[PDB]
RNA sequence: GAGCUACCUAAAAACAAUUUUAUGAAUCAACUCGUCUAUGUGGCAAAAUAGUGAGAAGAUUUUUAGGUAGAGGUGAAAAGCCU
RNA sequence: UCUCCAGGCAUACGCGUAUAACAACUCGGAUAACCAUUGUUAGUUAAUCAGAAUAGGCAAUAAUCACACUAUAAAUCACCUAUAACUUCUCUGUUAACCCAACACCGGAAUGCCUAAAGGAAAGAUCCAAAAAGAUAAAAGGAACUCGGCAAACAAGAACCCCGCCUGUUUACCAAAAACAUCACCUCUAGCAUUACAAGUAUUAGAGGCACUGCCUGCCCAGUGAUCACUUGUUCCUAGGGACUAUGAACGGCUAAACGAGGGUCCAACUGU
């Protein structure tokens, strides 16, 4: 009888009502522990393909205007409503975004290095080595999946041929095609890790239930005696 | 690119057809003759069913492209719920109008005259505020969807009592929930406005022109400001099935051909459902300009030209506590180009009738800090309200 | 606390948990009905 | 603790539970939560004029009851159809195609009163 | 078999007065719980009564409907709870 | 009429005629009277109380008297474009001292209004024994009682040890605690999308441990001549010849307070212990 709430097909900026799980599945059994209750939250559909040219428009660099930088219940980072043409869409906001700012979204792969302005989306080929990036996408056109948490920045270590090495926030090095799109700068809420929950009740507000109260090398035969 | 809508929630894919259908020359045996499903027979394929007559309760609409009024060119419609992202600046560009702060000097001078002052004006306005917010209902704290219409209706009645001094005021009448609509072009964009007014006040004589011909001509130097990268049509409804229409709120022959004031109410109980002051002003301008343009077309036909006799219309918008006053002069019907003679709008914004109202006394440690009444009543706001009503009579 | 009052009547719960439509929804439930028919029960379900 | 043997009726259960007592519907509930009674759906009693009618509820005990002979298709056919066909056969003006001439109905569709499926109440 | 109980989902509800650095703060009702004592021990009760006590804007309490089922479920682990 | 007591009236859920009158006096109420019992007849009345056309486009802006404010846990069809239809009141709930507890059970039972204007009766009659239960009063004394100031008191104040950081949670029905959880801190696992984790992405998530705070201890990280030379180390080729090196583990003593129906102890007062 469990139907997922993720049943909306059309992108909108209207907040969407979310149903909580509690850690259960469609079967109805707990699959993950520590999830329950919390404050009621609304989902704001984020757009992780920064370079999405508007409908009935050419695939060339375009600009968008930042309406407001909001607080997101569903994320550690903060989101920004950005407007361009006749379209509004939520996006992830970088460290220094402000209302009224203008951000570029470019398809052009610069033969030479492109000056890096935080918040603008360029193909990794355009960027020069060493520039901090966020909201990287593993495959061209896939959509951002990495470095989209609060304060996380990835360095662009190297570019050779049509491939670049991206150092993920965990220091795990990844490689992608330079056609892949990344957003310059680190993600907002750079001080998210400095927060102090302070009391147990605050965690219960965040939908986190308390942990359970419950409290292996095998020697080889030569070593079994000497264990 | 992430796709919205998880597959588990989508309509399930049709089950594959029975393999007997694949075999050519073979007629499958199905449960059609039984008139009920059985698990062990082939599933029939039924032809589309036609009732053979039209059932109104189960009417089915045709697709968009088959509608008679389907048109290739999109028409951007502005309606009540549209909230322009750029506010007035976008509304000024769409209507080809120039903005002047403050109300017209003629309107302002009307209420400076002591004779216009109503007897016990301040007390009656305060009583209206108290009645609108507290006394009218049996409940402890009335909701905005009730008092917001009430406060404006009471004010108009208070202003309408001036017929004792001025018999001319009998030549104007009011209607409610009246539809206004126009269609005009702006730089290759087809724009339409569909709207209503909470109350419409109309007169039997045109309002005096506010700006002289020289002032109207001088506007040619002024240039409409642009808001790149945002398009002029953002937050408008792109409609492909539409009928071109012009509406002034009444049919031809209405004895009061000239509309005097339009009243707009932000009476929603919840804040997110209420237009902001900036966006309310944009809505007032577009709805007022539409009323002016519809009247212009009726008098002078469908031609595009600079009007020899400009049209004046007034608009008032409130959420029950804040009032916005707008005066529009329509100077031209040649709006396709963005250069030339421009319309003129006078706006006085964010006029507080009262800062706050205490429906119940504020008591701290058995001490009445705040009495149960309007807080920081401003009579200046009503004087502007009275001035606009009296304009064109005194 | 005092026990014995575990029945908290609710007709919606009763018909949904033990009703005709509930019993016919699964083959195991249909077999429940068949057993009660063979015994001769006057009440096949709630 | 519930009663399993008593009938399920609208008096029982919560307010949300409702069901009919067997009365035929006389109208439709449209959108906006409005009942719209249909004049045609309301049964109309066809009552004859009883002036001058000689039949009363009871019969004389001296009135002889007849031999019971329930009506059959053959009995109806002989009384109504047989004389016409027999007369026409002697004149020779009979053919299979024109059975409708004697009262046959090829189909019940288009009749106000259809014998099968029956479309009128008693 | 989850109309009890354990946990969860959806929709709802309740919280006076008094102080306060403004809150899983204080005093104390309604409400929730069940510290200690006496009574009761086939009792009013297959766990209650009478006092005395703990919390009482919160990790609070409570209502309606739904969910997870025994090789299992749930568990701020008492191997506690699942008529 | 009098004496006294102080949860009543509605709705929801549930119950199903226990409702009302008459007649009965077998059974039922733990006894009578009278009926809650038996038989017969009746009853609950609603357009307002309650239950029961289609296809498109589209949304940044809580609530709290919503103003000023502050905040964080981030918080509820409409409107528009077209299409279609172009006058309607039937159906169902409605009684009651009632439901879940085997009972006419000192129990359990949601919301709104109100706190006596509503609703009720602790004593069948008599007697004044013992033992037992409950309430009040106490000469002198004031913990001498007792395992223990348990219980009671005209008292309801002070202080210190042990344990746990704190508010919370737990063995429905013998344990409420020092146990569990808890913020904080630490370890381990994971580089990723259309049903949980999550419409999330290493400042994230999961698994688990553990009081935090500040303060100590210091496993450890080739040597010797100094970024530098030789001996080592590791590999090979055969004891020779090449090749190559390139802060912090484990722990502790305690923030040091605050708080506790926790476990001990003391003083004052208070008392029939
Ligand atoms: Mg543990
Ligand atoms: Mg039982
Ligand atoms: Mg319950
Ligand atoms: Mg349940
Ligand atoms: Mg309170
Ligand atoms: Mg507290
Ligand atoms: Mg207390
Ligand atoms: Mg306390
Ligand atoms: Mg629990
Ligand atoms: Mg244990
Ligand atoms: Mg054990
Ligand atoms: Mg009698
Ligand atoms: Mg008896
Ligand atoms: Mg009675
Ligand atoms: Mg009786
Ligand atoms: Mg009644
Ligand atoms: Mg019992
Ligand atoms: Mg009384
Ligand atoms: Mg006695
Ligand atoms: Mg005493
Ligand atoms: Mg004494
Ligand atoms: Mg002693
Ligand atoms: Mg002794
Ligand atoms: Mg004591
Ligand atoms: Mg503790
Ligand atoms: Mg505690
Ligand atoms: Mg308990
Ligand atoms: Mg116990
Ligand atoms: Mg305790
Ligand atoms: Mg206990
Ligand atoms: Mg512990
Ligand atoms: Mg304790
Ligand atoms: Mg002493």
């Amino acid at each position: 009888k469990f139907v997922s709430w993720k049943s909306r097909t059309k992108y909108t900026v209207k907040p969407v009502k979310m149903r909580k799980s509690g850690g259960r599945d469609h079967t109805g059994r707990i699959r993950v522990h520590g999830i329950g209750g919390g404050h009621k939250q609304n989902y704001r559909m984020i757009d992780f393909l920064r370079f999405r040219p508007e409908k009935e428009k050419a695939p060339e660099p375009f600009e968008e205007k930042v309406v407001v930088v909001r607080y997101d219940p569903c994320r550690s980072a903060d989101i920004a409503l950005v407007a361009g043409g006749s379209r509004k869409r939520w996006i992830i906001a970088t460290e220094n975004m402000k209302a009224g700012d203008t951000i570029l979204n470019s398809n052009h792969i610069g033969r030479m290095a492109v000056a890096a302005q935080e918040g603008d989306a360029h193909p990794l080929g355009a960027l020069p080595v060493g520039t901090l990036i966020n909201n990287v996408e593993s495959e061209p056109g896939r959509g951002a999946q990495y470095i989209r948490a609060a304060g996380t920045c990835g360095v662009l270590l190297r570019k050779v041929n049509g491939t670049a090495i991206i150092q993920l926030p965990s220091k795990r090095q990844m490689q992608v095609l330079e056609s892949c799109t990344a957003t310059v700068g680190r993600v907002s809420n750079v001080n998210h890790n400095q927060r102090v929950i302070g009391k147990a009740g605050r965690n219960r507000w965040l939908g986190k239930r308390p942990n359970s109260g419950l409290w292996k090398i095998r020697p080889l035969p030569p070593m079994k005696s000497y264990v | 690119a992430y796709e919205w809508g998880v597959r588990s929630t989508r309509k399930p894919e049709p089950r594959p057809l029975d393999r007997v259908y694949e075999i050519p020359g073979l007629e499958p045996i199905t449960y059609e003759g039984k008139k009920h499903f059985v698990p062990w027979l082939a599933r029939p394929i039924f032809p589309p069913w036609e009732r053979g007559w039209n059932d109104p309760r189960f009417h089915r609409a045709a697709p968009i492209h088959e509608q008679t009024l389907y048109k290739e060119e999109p028409c951007y419609i502005f309606h009540q719920r549209c909230r322009l992202l750029e506010g007035m600046k976008q509304a000024l560009w769409l209507t080809k109008t120039k903005l002047i702060e403050g109300l017209p000097k003629k309107v302002l001078s009307l209420v400076d005259d002591p004779a216009n002052h109503i007897e016990n004006q301040e007390q009656r306005v305060l009583d209206i505020i108290s009645h609108a917010r507290l006394w009218h209902s049996t409940e402890d704290i009335p909701k905005r969807e009730t008092y917001c219409p009430l406060i404006v209706d009471s004010l108009i009645q208070l202003c309408k009592s001036q017929i004792l001094k001025h018999p001319s005021l009998a030549r104007r009448t009011s209607a409610q929930n009246c539809t206004l609509a126009t269609t005009w072009n702006r730089e290759s964009l087809l724009l339409q406005v569909r709207g209503t007014s909470s109350t419409i006040l109309s007169a039997k004589d045109p309002l005096p022109v506010i700006a002289s011909r020289e002032e109207v001509e001088a506007t040619r130097s002024h240039v409409l400001e642009t808001f790149y990268p945002i398009s002029p049509t953002i937050d408008l409804q792109e409609c492909h099935v539409y009928e071109v229409k012009d509406d002034t709120g009444f049919q031809e022959g209405y004895p009061y051909p000239h509309p005097h004031t339009l009243y707009f109410l932000e009476k929603a109980n919840l804040r997110p459902q209420r237009f902001l002051p900036e966006q309310l002003r944009a809505k007032m301008l577009l709805f007022a300009f539409a009323n002016a343009l519809a009247q212009a077309r009726l008098l002078y036909g469908n031609t595009a030209k600079v009007l020899e006799q400009p049209i004046v219309v007034q608009s008032v918008g409130t959420d029950g506590r804040v009032f916005q006053f707008l005066v529009l002069q329509l100077n031209t019907t040649d709006l396709a180009s963005s250069e030339g003679v421009k319309n003129l709008v006078w706006t006085d914004s964010d006029q507080l009738l009262y800062r706050h109202f205490w429906c119940r006394p504020v008591i701290k440690k058995k001490v009445v800090v705040e009495p149960v009444g309007p807080v920081d009543f401003q009579p200046e706001t009503f004087r502007k309200f009275l001035a606009l009503y009296l304009h064109g009579v005194v | 606390r005092a026990r014995g009052n575990e029945y908290q009547p609710s007709n919606i719960k009763r018909k949904h948990k033990h009703g005709w439509v509930r019993r016919l929804s699964t083959p195991a439930g249909v077999q429940v009905i068949l057993r009660r028919m063979l015994k001769g029960r006057k009440s096949l379900s709630h | 603790g519930a009663d399993r043997m008593s009938k399920w009726t609208s008096k029982r259960g919560p307010r949300t539970f409702t069901k009919s007592r067997g009365a035929k519907k006389t109208g439709i509930y449209t959108s906006d939560r409005k009942f719209v009674q249909i004049k045609e759906m309301v049964p109309e009693f066809v009552v004859p004029d009883l002036t001058g009618f000689k039949l009363k509820p009871y019969v004389n005990y001296r009135a002889p009851a007849g031999i019971d002979t329930p009506l059959t298709a053959k009995a109806l056919f002989q009384e109504t159809v047989a004389p016409a066909i027999e007369k026409d056969f002697k004149e020779g003006t009979f053919d299979a195609n024109n059975l409708e001439k004697y009262g046959f109905e090829p189909t019940q569709e288009g009749k106000l009163f259809q014998l099968y499926p029956k479309n009128f109440p008693r």
